[PDB]
């Protein structure tokens, strides 16, 4: 079919547009509560100790960084995707772990103290060597140099986003801990207007329902990812003969990835117009590990329920 | 559909910076990038680089890393090509094109009309047109041939005619290819010898760059 | 780097022959991910800016004759034209983009004829000439189809071939034979010593060469 854009088509004002400034502020601002609140269930005791064993950072490292962008590339190689999409694949396996993944470890609640310590040690290694291996797994893809379009800047501003609260709930947990049931309160009802908020933007802020005419091939591997991520971290977690707490959370930490960047990187260096349905598969990719994430939610309460 | 349109012909000193406008809008001009092909006379097509307007991402050939420079500007919805350091080889052809990028340029489906480059001292002269006349005791023949040889003229503006001579018949125009920085063309006519003394033949040089149009009448030894 | 390099680079067909070009590339271009066999087929008439006609050196561009058809992978491809006529002369690259934008040498179309009959001429310079400070003396050679031919000059049966010059005609389509000159240049004070002036001109149509000379 030779060689030419997709005929979807972004808004003008969609670059500016004071609604989706809003909804940015309040999602910063949504996250940066849910972190005051997941950090406040921690103390700096575990932190330390799993600090001064660093086996499960070092796992939790080996598996983001060493096969999470092997699989990836192999992955596009065997699915025969488009240079568009093996790229975007590739980036979305060699993002770090998000904070969701957290929430998501709170929801199994094993070792918090490892998982906020293995995240920010995930971020903070990203930043330091994310483009040497984006550099060496691209090569046949975007021939450009890209090392200066990944987020530097957006990197440390969620580290620091993510680490503040944290130390805030930690430091208030340990010095005054008497005004626990107001801040989970919060936490609940923060969670409901999330889910609020979750929703209007689902209604009235993704526009184009075109996402359905997107490749089945590349909603497979899509698909595949999380899962393949968390099998992947749960078996290399058991054959290191660790303690059982610290297989799930290690296993969905190193399955679940960031998206933000993946499409800032996209949105940098191709037009959307050029971009097709890709430009929501970030969107996708997101709801689908959520909805994983959720499966296995459900399958470990029934294990634990029997 | 759309059409990549090119600055035009451009005469510039060894020593000096010129630079290369290629204009399209049919089409978004960030959904493509532009390329750029110096072609020097038939020596066949050679890769310069690509700019992607978008981003405003350049790569360069290897041997174009010295001089080639890229630049565009999306308001205009123009590519510019600087070289900045030029040589008497330099002079070609320069063509930009347009290819599809999405992580490699897919190929090269409109082309513009193309530069024209010359480098040289310039300082334009006008021809001195030489007739040929054959008689040097040669006993000659049925046919004879016949010519106007051209002397030192810069610019390649330059048409030879012969109003009275065989016309567009028996008439060849021979390219004319630099040499000490001024090229020589020259032109050959064949008229019957028979009819040769009958009636005269008179070659005619048009020169639109200058203000010269001498006509001279070869005269046999 | 990727070097491109053709093989004939120069032929001539009649109406009914095929060309049946063939660029052989470096290695193997074939990108194993997206079954694309990356490669460009482009056509440039004389005097004109070049026209795609082939990508992924399988599929044809719309807008083409269907007579232009191109088939290969991984490093052998071949495109060819069966019933050819007088507009598909051109230049052709097969350029590549596997790797690095890499044009090839190109081939160039022209039409056979039987034989040749080539035409010899001696001109010496206008007595005028010589007043400007120099002397010239030009031979061009006329009618011959063979581009292959090489011209001499002889004085005093020396050879120097210093300071001589030619110039091709370009196949001009009232016939498909063509022309050639050569001139010689030199300056006053440096013409009437010697005389002599041999001109031979070596040519595949006879064995013998046929050489011209001049006299005073």
């Amino acid at each position: 079919n030779a060689s030419a854009p997709f005929n979807f088509t972004l808004p003008p004002n969609f670059g500016k547009r004071p609604t989706d400034l809003a909804l940015s502020v309040i999602l910063v601002f949504m996250l940066f509560f849910i972190m005051l609140s997941l950090g406040c269930t921690m103390e700096f005791s575990k932190i330390k100790a799993h600090l001064w064993k660093p086996k499960g950072l070092a796992i939790a490292l080996v598996a983001q960084y060493g096969i999470m962008p092997l699989t990836a590339f192999v992955l596009g190689k065997v699915f025969r995707l488009k240079n568009i999409e093996a790229l975007a694949i590739l980036v979305c396996g060699c993002s770090p772990g998000g904070n969701l993944s957290n929430v998501f470890s709170l929801a199994m609640k094993g070792d918090m103290n490892l998982s906020i310590v293995m995240t920010t040690c995930s971020t903070f290694c990203a930043l330091g060597m994310m483009p040497l291996l984006l550099y060496i797994y691209s090569r046949g893809i975007y021939d450009g140099d890209l090392k200066d379009k990944v987020p530097y800047k957006g990197i440390v501003i969620s580290l620091v986003l993510v680490l503040i609260p944290c130390t805030i709930g930690i430091v208030l947990k340990s010095k005054r801990p008497q005004y626990m049931r107001y801040v989970i309160k919060g936490g609940m009802i923060i969670i409901l207007l999330c889910s609020v908020a979750v929703t209007v933007l689902s209604a009235i802020n993704v526009g184009k329902s075109i996402m359905f005419a997107m490749t089945p091939l590349l909603i497979a591997t899509s698909s595949l990812m999380p899962f393949i991520g968390f099998l992947l971290g749960y078996v290399l977690s058991a054959l290191f003969c660790l303690n059982g707490r610290c297989r799930r959370t290690v296993s969905m930490e190193t399955g679940c990835a960031n998206v933000q960047l993946c499409s800032t990187i996209l949105n940098v260096a191709f037009p959307p117009e050029v971009i097709g349905p890709l430009f929501f598969f970030p969107l996708l990719y997101m709801i689908f590990q959520l909805g994983e994430g959720l499966l296995l939610i459900a399958i470990f309460w029934c294990y634990e329920k029997f | 559909e759309v059409q990549l349109q090119q600055s035009g012909p451009e005469l510039v000193k060894p020593g000096a910076s010129v630079k290369m406008s290629c204009k399209a809008s049919g089409y978004t001009f960030t959904s493509y990038i532009i390329h750029w092909v110096k072609q020097k006379p038939g020596q066949g097509l050679e890769w310069i680089g690509y700019i992607n307007p978008y981003n405003d991402g350049t790569k360069y050939n290897e041997k174009f890393k010295g001089k080639g420079t890229l630049t565009s500007d999306k308001s205009s919805s123009t590519a510019y090509m600087e070289l900045s350091s030029l040589t008497s080889e330099d002079s070609a052809v320069y063509y930009c094109a347009r290819s599809y990028y999405d992580g490699i340029p897919h190929y090269f489906d409109y082309w513009g009309q193309g530069t024209t480059l010359t480098v040289s001292s310039a300082k334009t002269t006008p021809p001195s047109v030489y007739p040929l006349a054959p008689g040097c005791g040669d006993t000659t023949g049925s046919s004879v041939t016949l010519g106007c040889l051209v002397k030192g003229y810069f610019p390649e503006s330059v048409t030879v005619t012969w109003n009275s001579g065989s016309l567009s018949s028996s008439v060849h125009t021979f390219p004319a290819l630099l040499q000490s920085g001024l090229y020589t063309m020259s032109s050959s006519v064949t008229v019957p010898s028979s009819t040769w003394p009958s009636q005269t033949v008179t070659c005619s040089v048009a020169h639109p760059a200058s203000s010269t149009t001498v006509d001279k009448k070869l005269e046999p030894s | 780097d990727i070097v491109m390099t053709q093989s004939p680079s120069s032929l001539a067909v009649s109406a009914g022959e095929k060309v049946t070009m063939s660029c052989k590339s470096s290695q193997s271009l074939f990108n194993s991910r997206t079954r694309r066999n990356y490669l460009a087929w482009y056509q440039q008439k004389p005097g004109q800016s070049p026209k795609l006609l082939i990508y992924w050196a399988s599929t044809r561009e719309s807008g083409v004759p269907d007579r232009f058809t191109g088939s290969g992978s991984g490093t052998d491809f071949t495109l060819t034209i069966s019933s050819v006529q007088a507009e598909d002369l051109a230049v052709y690259y097969c350029k590549q983009s596997y790797y690095l934008l890499t044009f090839g040498a190109g081939t160039k179309l022209e039409l056979k004829r039987a034989d040749a009959a080539p035409t010899v001429s001696i001109f010496p310079p206008s007595s005028e000439q010589l007043t400007s400070g120099g002397a010239s003396v030009v031979c061009f050679l006329n009618n011959f189809y063979p581009k292959d031919i090489n011209v001499k000059w002889k004085i005093d049966g020396s050879e120097r071939q210093n300071g001589v010059l030619n110039s091709w005609t370009d196949q001009d389509s009232k016939d498909s034979t063509y022309s050639m000159s050569s001139t010689l240049t030199l300056t006053k004070d440096e013409y009437e010593r010697h005389n002599s002036y041999t001109c031979e001109a070596t040519h595949k149509t006879s064995t013998s060469p046929i050489v011209k000379s001049f006299n005073r």
